[PDB]
């Protein structure tokens, strides 16, 4: 009758502050269940305690006061999902924020689903092309795999992801439907202007049409940035579970780790190394295992993950990076030195590694990659004596000349990804010695002219490498004749 | 509504309200005090009690003392009227020239411009400083960050940029002293009156000033940054025009947040910082931006704690910028001023499709040879110089001349340098380093290049340094 | 009995029983859920409350939900029909191949063997692989640190070890994957069936698989190393075997336990690790020893953080390590398989007192002759090959024939290589290497000793054609 | 408004006061000096900062052009004078 208060399905705010609402009542709330405040705001019950519930606020906490009525509405925390989202820039929860009206989404998926088990998965073997020579030949990525982008600030981390998105246009405009790749880019804790600079760079490539941009910027609240990776993941799983292929880029996980930490510290969970809670490894382990390659039993679709981690002073042994390194199937290490020295993308050939590697790259790439892996290995051992070696033997003097020239070949500008067949050709020239007499500085211009030519005159040859998926003895001889005579004419 | 002070600790004062409870962010007025004391509601503590942060000294506060709720957050004077006037944290003119007679009062707690409101257009803002314009040039309407430890030249650099840009700038400019020296502000007040940016006689003032320096209590130094940007916010949105926001220092915002963080009841994050460090900065920095409605060229001096860039506070700030200019104590140690790090400064506009492929390739080449020298430094320091070939040690003597030609006698640093200040045009800078890289100046000693303007002067100084 | 949920905080749940309380470590069944949820009692908070650590996701939990004490710790299937099965931390079969019908169920917790049940004998577990048994011998009921991950055929070496223990000693193996990547779980599963150790048809399987995957909470990752140990403990005491236990990887077991102690709210020790680190290691590593009935010999894959050996994680692990097996890229790129570094792998039982007088001098002789080879490497590349003395020319040519005889083809890899697999008995290895050192094969070529079983197959190969 | 830093190396090497010319600064600068001091100390600080650098770099036995010999000779004398 009077002051009864339905403490079972409702309650009142006992204390609000710092995006944390301690709520009285709600006796029937489930953990991780969305709630609704007087002001219309959302919140999550991340802490269930004897006398209260600690709720993380989805928005500005000014609107919540003491004694505000908190309501259960049986909400299932789920995001819009499906092909209607491609081309749109949605928020952390699927809402459109690109001013193009609502999304005609029909299917909708939970953000807190379990990863597939051991069984319904099959070994990673299909190629995932970045269009970046350095990557596809040294740190090769395949569909269903998890590969970590990891370097300091402004080391070229985003560019790697960016060039990959643009690369897909080739496959996504053609007829080969299996080889299509759908892109999902999650901005976590970034600034809006950089996220705007992003979508434009994808529009100008005509890459946006096949890209879902999930955005939770630095102004968006702590929980919003915490769900945003998972919200994108669900969107990528749609394609995976329906026989299609999707590529997701969490940019970045270091910033989600900060956004999570805040909440725990303020929900007063015990602090650990660098003030991180016990379940922050568990935060990322369940996110990144969700990427897999399904067998033809489950449609044969795949989701492919690309986490970004920002390190400070190159320290990969920081708690969060240490987590993600082990979590993932491999890493690509970008270094400041390599960057300004010229080697861009600044991929450290030494440290960078992929476990899937060999079985992920096409039989064409295999044919020239392992050779380059071995030759750059023998180069880096002697690399320090590249000038201080007048009286070195002709063997190591060849291994130095071989390396410097391959290093120039792996160089690349942004926004110009290369097809798998264009890649093997320009790598075929240096690996089989046909550049060991050319002056170091002239290599980049040759690559540009030699590639410009083979596309313009020998379409059948490159096409054959794509078709056959390998360099046959015929094509091998055909490549040798072009390189030897083009290089000779070049030096004229 | 009326409240009673139930607790006073530092700059954190708890107040209890019998009836209507005031929400978060709301400004409170403390009853019966000499100079106005504003409290800002930070938390609702329960049992009809609120935790607040005082905008001034809490000395002399009696428990039970009456406090009225102003019904809203801190609302400050905004408009053309603010120009030529020094406002403090709460918009009370600390210049001693009467009230700010404005039509509108905007709130210092506002919402960050939406994703759709964003602009992507970008052009180079020529500074006349060789180091910036060549390697990491500033974007017009862009966000500009000036990193630097204690005593390397954040302030001196931000001052030159005001001289070089704001003076000959058509639109309005907003300087905001946050947590630095009261002394530094006085100089700049008089040195912007002398120059004529601030006119004491008429309303041709181009600058609006806000100050909350290291004299003020944390609560104030935690909010005075918002007071400065809200001034800018009007000029951008309600007058469309180009704005030049200058903040020094924006790290003081984060620091003052920590000074109270423990007393609010927080488990300390890493490095004894606040856990809200990320979201506190996110709701603030995202308000400092150019939108489809108007342009804001922002320059923010960012302090570096214990000379560590990886310090959580300045390290989080990196992701909020368009162009970053980083300063080293080790570079300043060698007399190289400005002490801008050539390998640590990054611009968004360092794209040849914007600045030109000549500009780009020169700069990339400038860095490479300095980068290469850095790798040689430790090798030659123990194993002599002779072990470098005639094409290796040729780069060493070049890099040291490129290093020293990057030094520039500023027009503001006349009192320190002992030289007349120099302003070098864009094309005079690119031609400069291009020739040295080409090796056209290999005959001239390094000292010819140390502290000069254009390149002709580096030849001039050689001739004088001869006989 | 029954208890109610009083608190849900992340992966830590509190449950209030009215009458009698479950002792610490008793498993709790949360009723009315979709799948199975286990809560492990960690503390008694007073006021008839217990603090439990979940082994699965704690979403959708209602305060007051009825929780059942199982009256015992986490009980798991044990017995011969756990072989060729993928198990999880709570016993559940996660290979979708029908429920494991074992007669006995055993709790994953149990005290270490008493002082009286200890083995006063130090013996050698003959692996059949030459590099191991000669230079870095495994101690029967000891613990071996495996350095280096995949890219050198870690998975193979493991499988061959499973094959050769089952072959030579008639003892089963148990793989406990702590922090297993689900891709790598699936990949390791089919690699074991395709090679022969897991038999999806009959009962000839030699391994029991337990998977503590990464996408499982710290409770599950911290206790799965026990769930594997308990399946291995059955084959030691109930069937009296010389068992084999694989943990991959041990560091993720330490980090698992650090997370738990961080979650319960314990003040962290040095370098961020748990205060209970010493015991958290002791209470598990002391179950792995040789008893009166049988023995468990454990191969553990180690991750060292920041390549820092003084880091408490590897430092606390090393106190329990009797031998090491370094799998190296450098040796793998030369072509020597298994990719074991002969000088880098060391063993506690490399003592004339334990293995024997002969074994010792032959191993050390091989160790010295390879160091001499490295010691002459700079003199080889930069002096002139033909200017070494008779005794320096000889030891170089003898040393090359030693590192080739370390090479051994593997049974498990007959499907890939196509070449016949070898199990080289203990004394075959010792005398084989002794003869090369004594120079009895100074006339035979280098390629003769490469990828062969005993010394006999090397001389026969030396003939070939000419 | 600046700092004066002192090192034990400089102290024990002889230099007293042991002021580190490179690390110490004055934020008021010449404005705090007499026009008599400014006529002789106007550029001296940045001069010695450049000297202290080229002193440790020129100790590698490299033959030095008279222009960097001039700064070497001047820097030794002015350090003794202070
Ligand atoms: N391969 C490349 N060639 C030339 N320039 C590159 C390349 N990759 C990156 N860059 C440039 O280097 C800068 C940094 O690249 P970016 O991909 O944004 O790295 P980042 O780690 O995301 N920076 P941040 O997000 O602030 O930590 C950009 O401004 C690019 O113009
Ligand atoms: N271009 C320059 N030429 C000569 N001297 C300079 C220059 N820039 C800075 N200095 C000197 O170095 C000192 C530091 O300058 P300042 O701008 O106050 O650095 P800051 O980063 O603001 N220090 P702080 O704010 O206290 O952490 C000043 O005292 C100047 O004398
Ligand atoms: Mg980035
Ligand atoms: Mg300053």
């Amino acid at each position: 009758a009077d002051t009864s208060v339905d403490l079972e399905e409702t309650g009142r705010v006992l204390s609000i502050g710092d995006g944390i609402a301690r709520v009285h009542g709600l006796r029937n709330v489930q953990a991780e269940e969305m709630v609704e405040f007087s002001s219309g705001l959302k919140g999550m019950s991340l802490n269930l305690e004897p006398d209260n519930v600690g709720v993380v606020v989805f928005g500005n906490d000014k609107l919540i006061k003491e004694g505000d009525i908190v309501k259960r509405t049986g909400a299932i925390v789920d995001v819009p999902v499906g092909e209607e989202l491609l081309g749109r820039v949605v928020d952390a929860l699927g809402n459109a924020i690109d001013g193009k009206g609502p999304i005609g989404s029909k299917a909708r998926r939970r953000v807190g689903l379990k990863a597939p088990g051991i069984i319904p998965r099959i070994s990673v073997r299909e190629p995932m092309q970045t269009g970046i020579k350095a990557v596809d030949s040294l740190v090769p990525i395949g569909r269903g795999q998890r590969e970590l982008i990891i370097g300091d600030r402004q080391t070229g981390k985003t560019s790697i992801a960016i060039d990959t998105i643009i690369n897909q246009k080739r496959f996504n405009d053609g007829t080969d439907e299996k080889k299509k790749l759908y892109c999902i880019y999650v901005a976590i804790g970034q600034k809006r202007s950089t996220v705007a600079q992003l979508v434009k760079r994808l529009t100008d490539a005509d890459a946006m049409k096949y890209t879902i941009v999930v955005s939770a910027t630095a102004s968006d609240a702590a929980p919003l940035q915490y769900l945003a990776p998972y919200s994108g993941c669900s969107m990528g799983e749609y394609f995976r579970d329906n026989g299609k292929h999707a590529l997701i880029i969490y940019d970045d996980l270091s910033k989600q780790a900060v956004a999570y930490r805040q909440m725990s510290l303020l929900l007063r969970r015990p602090p650990g190394r660098e003030a991180y809670p016990g379940d922050v490894f568990y935060l990322h382990s369940r996110l990144l295992e969700r990427a897999a390659k399904m067998n033809d039993a489950f449609g044969g679709g795949s989701l492919t993950a690309l986490p970004v981690i920002e390190t400070q002073a190159g320290d990969v042994s920081a708690y969060i990076p240490t987590n993600v390194i082990s979590i993932t199937d491999g890493q690509i290490f970008l270094e400041t030195e390599l960057f300004y020295k010229g080697i861009r993308p600044a991929i450290n050939v030494g440290l960078s590694v992929s476990r899937v590697g060999s079985a992920a790259q096409t039989r064409a790439m295999k044919q020239v990659a392992g050779t380059m892996k071995l030759e750059l290995a023998q180069y880096r051992e002697v690399a320090a004596f590249a000038q201080f070696g007048s009286d070195l033997d002709a063997a190591t003097q060849q291994l130095l000349s071989r390396g410097v020239r391959l290093t120039e070949l792996l160089k690349q500008g942004q926004y110009s990804p290369m097809a798998i067949e264009e890649q093997v050709a320009v790598i075929y020239a240096g690996v089989r010695g046909y550049l060991d007499k050319l002056e170091p500085s002239k290599i980049t211009k040759f690559e540009n002219a030699f590639l410009s030519h083979v596309i313009s005159q020998h379409q059948a040859l490159l096409g054959k490498i794509r078709t056959d998926g390998k360099i046959s003895e015929e094509s091998d001889a055909k490549l040798k004749e072009i390189v030897t005579n083009f290089l000779a004419g070049f030096e004229a | 509504t009326t409240g009673r002070i139930v607790a006073v600790i530092g700059a954190v004062v708890d107040v209890q309200f019998d009836e209507g409870l005031p929400p978060i962010l709301n400004a409170l007025e403390v009853q019966g005090r000499e100079t106005r004391l504003v409290l800002e509601v930070a938390q609702h503590l329960g049992e009809s009690t609120v935790r607040t942060i005082a905008m001034d000294g809490t000395e002399g506060l009696v428990r039970g003392q009456k406090v009225l709720d102003s019904g809203a957050p801190i609302r400050i004077p905004v408009g053309p009227e603010t120009l030529g006037r020094i406002m403090n944290v709460i918009g009370e003119p600390i210049d001693e020239r009467g009230p700010i007679k404005t039509k509108q009062f905007a709130a210092i707690h506002a919402e960050a411009p939406e994703f759709v409101e964003m602009s992507v257009e970008q052009e180079i803002l020529v500074t006349g400083i060789k180091v910036v314009d060549l390697l990491a040039p500033y974007a017009k309407g862009g966000k500009i960050g000036l990193f630097g430890g204690a005593g390397v030249g954040k302030t001196v650099l931000i001052m030159e940029l005001i001289n070089n840009v704001a003076k000959a700038h058509g639109g309005y400019s907003v300087f905001a002293g946050v947590g630095e020296r009261t002394r530094e502000g006085n100089d700049l007040y008089h040195e912007m009156i002398e120059s004529g940016v601030i006119n004491l006689k008429d309303a041709t003032s181009k600058v609006a000033l806000v100050y909350g320096q290291m004299n003020e209590p944390p609560g104030a130094r935690a909010r005075v940054a918002l007071t400065g940007l809200t001034v800018a916010e009007y000029f951008r949105d309600q007058e469309g025009q180009d704005v030049l926001l200058f903040i020094d220092n924006i790290f003081r915002f984060t620091q003052a947040g920590s000074e109270v963080s423990a007393l609010l009841g927080r488990i300390p994050s890493a490095v004894g910082y606040q856990p809200t460090l990320a979201t506190d900065m996110g709701t603030m920095q995202e308000r400092i931006t150019t939108t489809k409605k108007g342009s804001i060229t922002s320059v923010q001096a960012i302090y570096v704690p214990a000379d560590d860039l990886t310090d959580p506070a300045p390290a989080t700030t990196f992701a909020h910028l368009d162009a970053t200019t980083v300063l080293s104590r080790a570079i300043a140690e060698l007399g190289i001023y400005p002490a801008v790090d050539p390998l640590d400064s990054t611009s968004r506009i360092m794209d040849p499709n914007i600045v030109g492929s000549e500009h780009y390739d020169v700069a990339r080449g400038v860095q490479k040879i300095l980068q290469d020298y850095k790798s040689l430094q430790d090798i030659i320091a123990i194993l002599g110089m002779d072990e470098l070939s005639e094409e290796d040690k040729l780069t060493v003597s070049r890099a040291r001349k490129i290093q020293r030609f990057l030094s520039q006698p500023f027009q503001v640093a006349e009192v320190f340098t002992g030289h007349l200040g120099k302003l070098v045009p864009l094309k005079e800078t690119i031609k400069g380093f291009q020739q040295i890289l080409a090796g056209e100046y290999d005959h001239l000693p390094e000292q010819a290049f140390y502290m000069v303007g254009p390149i002709e002067e580096a030849v001039a100084k050689a001739d004088k340094l001869a006989e």
